[PDB]
């Protein structure tokens, strides 16, 4: 017999480990693929489709099919934000449970560009511009047109084109973010303005809804595969 | 087209039936795969198919429902939607084995002062969580199946008490897709959206989509069809305005083996 | 040719910008997700991209052993009046939670599966007697073949069906089996029924369960002990992990966001509210 | 009947590319280990699964 | 000594497994293969051979060389069955015994095409037109002529050639069937009936014998081994 | 030279048939089994066949270890 | 044919039904023109036509009538006596 | 002294022919392993044995 | 040729049924044979051709 001799992590089970082994149906004769459609070859073309967020999670709106609606009016300017959101992508009540947060809690770093598409479904005769913002952190998190006016933004104009899209940027201190709430690694924060004002003609309804989408951008990536809580078996 | 060509404005002719509209957002194709006969490679019943063609590959129109401030959202299945529909009913019920694509053209008009979205989504395998806590997968074939007239979703989920007589059916939830998934989710399925500002329907060609080459049409459902209020029905200032869904759709490529007697279900 | 493991698009250096093309602006009504990137709406500077989406690949995304189940059998004392206790259980993925959840983000699937057997054993009495090393046989039953009524009856002979002999202390278990559906691929969702329910005949007949196809999927795992009846009681537990390998998936489904209740998308009241209170105007 | 590869190697130490060796010891496939030497897609079936093809400079709707 | 790391799987004992080992009795003069007759290659082969089916399996024929014959007569037009029969080759008692059924519950799983034939052991001056019929499921399994006409079938016409082979089509929604009774892969319905009418003269016997075999086309396929339960040792 | 993982014969398409040829036709008394296939008697389509009997050949059948007796 | 041909015995298939005969007279082809489908020179109708193939073209056998010393004879008419078999009539 | 063939491969990863490696320890017949590469064989000495060979088309008995 | 104002918007069904069976008089069995779902806008009118079908040469 050949001289052999045993090493450290012999005999173990690494359930992540990766080798051959006896096949319990020999000779099996295996029926073939057929070109089904609609086939995947890697998760993260699931993130890089748009997804709504359910923006309004708040007591009585939360867990109905009201959280994916955020409220407009013909009302009169305000420097005052319509809705202020946090880049945490996997940790974010608003985002944790999006297609693209979903896949996030699955794995423990994220990096790369996300984009916010956003969508007005108010009526045909209501005109408007509105103001999307996105403020890298470090600073105090918008709170006014003004300070939102002075980082990364888009001015939405309302017309035949129904929604705006708003790209934000793979602007970061490290080479990834951690899928959970951490002030190191902290994205900074989304929000949204009326840069005008929301305004109709009589015989129409003065309140609308838009409905807000985000997807991951080919430049986005993540690693270090690990179990999610999004799930459980108490029992 | 400088001639004239537009993505709004859209024909389309199958059969003896064609549809027109002016006020389109272009058409979908899932998964980016247009309706096909079986391939011999890909093959499985020997026998010589059924393919009635125009005589079932043509558009039928179901019975148009309305939408209104109150409503939770519609839902249909496919083949099940179409089965009383013509010549196509009558060779899926006369045949073991069917295959068959599908192009849906979901009809709502309004008004430039009317406003709303209507999310239509194409959920392939669309299995619904049933009405009972007490036990499970119980939902009867004569519920799980409403034909034509298709079933609805419920704002909440209220069990089924009655062990002694069970309503054995449905109870779909809307802001969980009516199957324990979030709604704001459903988009990475085969889409389009009704939006009022925008446009008068939404377009769908489907593929033959499913684990075998063929099926059993009477006892398999493999397409569904839901539609939900993605932005409440809104008009002027009517307190309880209304507008009609009209759905219209056609079976296409579609193939038929196994020929006997005709099957008649137990649908009540 | 794109490797999952190729470094994703290079970011290109933008200047300003003042046309008329619109690529922030768009219209999602059409199904459709705006293929923008950071150069588009922003002034962009030029980055040689070293990131890989090779982790997040189908493969690699489950390339990673699932416990699937938790067997238990156990040899006593020949005199206890109750049986040798010996384990079935019907084979799947829908008895814990975890990896279903991962595998249910698709409607069908396709795949090699490697089945790893951790076995762990001990004392149940405050006695102090001992025992022999003890030897399990893990036989597999596949739907047809006569299912073991006692610990030592005929069918433990496996003259056809695949038995694993394991010896208790060794390193667990492992087998690996091929593509075994009676269909072109495993379907995590089946919206139908096994039967079609004939007005011409009786209601109770035609009847069956809703999304249920073959009765009996893949037959049955049957475990014992080999070993006879010893003195000194010893309970044994089987940890059952599985991974899929060389595998393939089909259409894309929104993942499970409540509480499992049953084998089917069956969801159970006082669960449905996953979603936790978080203000419009609140970071 | 040896398959010999590619490390894609990340942090390299003080010490041209390397290699690992492979070798398949059973008949039937399902035997096998997983290669990860897989292939990415775009994933427009998904993101653009419309009849006209977009171009993201133009107007989506016209 | 060579150094090695052990792997799960080591020191177990797999049934079905596939390696070598050492020779008990090295050297061994072994005396050679002589060409002896009927040698098989794979028990498809077998199935492939007719075999008498054991139609009549009533509470007093049964387990008696009278299961084998199903009787006909000179009886006046009937569209009632002669005999009705399911397509489950392995699970159903008039099939499962057979050469085919016997191989059949061998294994898991079954494929192709299967074809009945039947022979007339009536007198030579009997006449006569006989319907049979393959009814593929999804349907009332037919109990008239008018139903099984509907379906894959052959009008059979006695005279000098004995009998006649009906072809059942592999027609199903499965690549492969399941060798036990099961809703979603069932196989539908073979029955037969009189096309007209046993016909006879003077001085002969109104009543004769219909013999019935059944075997495995060429496009026919087994697999996933298993042991059967047609056998058995309680104690 | 086939081999017993080797696919199973392709069915042919078959159209319909009027002559004096009678496949359905035959003599079990003569110890023989009738050769016939689907397309001899009913309409067939063309169908690549994928299917193998591997698993059934005779090592394939008794490749697995069978208990004898317990000592 | 020498090796065994005959106009006594016959086999006719059409679709998922076959017709077997061991006593023949041969068979006959009405004005010896065999059925065929309407050419595009005599076409009248602009709709493309809806050609049901094996679902219709296949052997319905009808209710099986008694020929005794009394009987004066039987008639039907085409397509009127096919109007309710399966897929033709549908 | 190395014998190298190819599997017949079942269910294929998102990941050509492949092969497995075999080489035999024992220098007796006996405790080498099953090869599994066995042939198929036409059924004709048992459905079909008869002297006079027999055309499917035509009168079995004439 | 469709006179009504332009912030009036609809979908009508032109329908043409070949003789020989009950004469629609329902949407259902009108939308079963030849038609054209018209569809309301710029384009202010909407052709439905009903095509040469008849059992005999000329009528
Ligand atoms: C000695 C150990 C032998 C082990 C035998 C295992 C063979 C059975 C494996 C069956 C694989 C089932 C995987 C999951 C399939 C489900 O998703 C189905 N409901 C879908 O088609």
């Amino acid at each position: 017999g050949l001289p052999v001799m045993n090493t450290p992590g012999s005999n173990q089970y690494l359930t992540a480990d990766n080798f051959q082994s006896p096949c319990a149906l020999p000779e099996f004769d295996v029926t073939p693929p057929i070109d089904i459609p609609g086939e995947v070859k890697n998760m993260m073309e699931l993130a890089e489709i748009d997804t709504m967020i359910p923006f309004d999670l708040s007591a009585t709106k939360k867990n109905t099919m009201e959280m994916y609606r955020v409220r407009l009016s013909d009302k009169p300017h305000t420097d005052d934000p319509i809705l202020c959101l946090s880049l945490s992508p996997a940790s974010d009540p608003r985002l944790s449970h999006t297609m693209l947060g979903e896949i996030l809690n699955y794995y423990t770093h994220w990096a790369g560009s996300l984009k916010f598409t956003f969508l007005f479904c108010g009526s045909m005769m209501a005109t408007g511009k509105l103001l999307v913002s996105y403020a890298p952190p470090g600073a105090d998190p918008p709170k006014k047109r003004k300070e939102a006016m002075l980082g990364t933004h888009v001015i939405w104009d309302i017309g035949l084109q129904s929604s705006c899209t708003m790209v934000v940027p793979w602007i970061s201190n490290t080479t990834y973010r951690q899928t959970i709430d951490d002030s190191f690694t902290e994205g900074g924060y989304i929000s949204v303005f009326y840069q005008t004002r929301i305004v109709v003609p009589l015989s129409t309804p003065r309140e609308m809804d838009i409905l807000g989408f985000v997807s991951a951008c080919n430049d986005f990536s993540v690693r270090l595969l690990r179990d999610t809580t999004h799930i459980e078996q108490k029992a | 087209e400088a001639c004239g060509y537009s993505d709004r404005v859209l024909q389309l002719t199958l059969g003896n039936s064609t549809i027109t509209t002016q006020e389109a957002a272009n058409s979908v194709v899932a998964y980016g795969r247009w309706p096909e006969y079986l391939r011999d490679s890909e093959a499985n019943p020997v026998d010589q198919p059924t393919e009635p063609d125009v005589a079932a590959c043509r558009f039928y129109t179901l019975d148009t429902v309305s939408w209104t401030k109150e409503s939770r959202g519609w839902w249909w299945k496919l083949p099940d939607a179409l089965r009383d529909m013509g010549l196509f009913g009558q060779n899926m019920y006369y045949h073991y084995l069917g295959r068959s694509g599908y192009t849906v053209h979901v009809q709502c008009n309004a008004s430039k002062f009317h406003q709303g979205a209507l999310g239509v989504f194409a959920v392939p395998e669309m299995c619904l969580a049933g009405d009972s806590n007490t036990t499970t997968m119980h939902t009867s074939y004569q519920n799980a199946n409403p034909g034509e007239k298709g079933g609805t979703f419920t704002g909440t989920f209220t069990p089924d008490n009655n062990q002694t007589s069970p309503a054995r059916r449905f109870c779909p939830v809307d802001y969980l897709l009516g199957n324990g998934t979030l709604l704001g989710n459903a988009f990475v399925f085969p889409h389009q959206i009704i939006n009022l500002r925008t446009n008068n329907c939404a377009t769908l060609v489907l593929p033959y989509v499913n684990s075998l080459s063929i099926d059993s049409m009477v006892k398999h459902n493999n397409w569904g069809i839901a539609i939900l209020p993605l932005a409440p029905l809104n008009f002027a200032s009517e307190s309880s305005p209304e507008i009609p869904i009209t759905l219209t759709i056609a079976p296409m490529c579609c193939e038929f083996n196994g020929l006997r007697n005709i099957t008649l279900p137990r649908l009540q | 040719a794109a490797t999952s493991r190729d470094a994703l698009p290079n970011t290109e250096a933008s200047g300003p910008t003042h046309s008329k093309e619109i690529p922030a602006l768009t219209a999602v009504e059409t199904g459709a997700t705006n293929p923008l990137v950071p150069s588009d709406t922003v002034q962009t500077r030029h980055v040689v991209q070293h990131r890989s989406r090779s982790e997040s690949s189908i493969e690699s995304f489950f390339a990673r052993g699932a416990c699937v189940t938790i067997m238990t059998v156990d040899n006593p004392a020949s005199t206890t009046n109750k049986d040798k206790l010996f384990a079935v259980w019907k084979i799947t993925y829908k008895d814990t939670v975890q990896l279903r959840r991962k595998l249910e983000f698709f409607t069908y699937s396709r795949f090699d599966m490697e089945l790893t057997f951790v076995v762990t054993a001990n004392f149940t009495e405050t006695n102090n007697g001992h025992a022999l090393n003890q030897v399990y046989q893990i036989m597999y039953v596949p739907p047809g073949a006569p299912v073991p009524e006692k610990w030592d009856d005929y069918t433990w002979q496996t003259s056809s069906n695949p038995s694993i002999f394991y010896t208790y202390g060794t390193a667990p278990a492992r087998i690996s089996v091929p593509y075994v559906g009676i269909s072109n691929a495993y379907s995590h969702f089946y919206d139908g029924f096994s039967k079609v329910p004939l007005k011409d005949q009786s209601a109770a007949l035609g009847d069956s369960l809703y999304g249920a196809a073959s009765l009996n999927d893949f037959g049955i795992l049957a475990v014992r002990v080999v070993n006879d009846h010893n003195p000194t009681k010893v309970t044994s537990k089987i940890r059952v992990y599985l991974k899929p390998k060389h595998i393939r998936v089909w259409c894309p489904r929104p993942p499970r966001a409540v509480a499992y209740y049953g084998p089917g998308v069956d969801y159970k009241d006082g669960t449905l509210t996953p979603l936790s209170t978080k203000d419009l105007t609140t970071y | 009947g040896a398959q010999v590869s590619s490390q894609k190697v990340g942090a390299h130490e003080n010490s041209s590319t390397i290699n690992y060796t492979t070798i398949n010891y059973y008949r039937d496939s399902a035997s096998n280990a997983a290669s990860k030497q897989d292939f990415s897609q775009d994933p427009s079936k998904f993101t653009e699964p419309i009849k006209d093809v977009l171009i993201k400079t133009a107007p989506m709707l016209n």
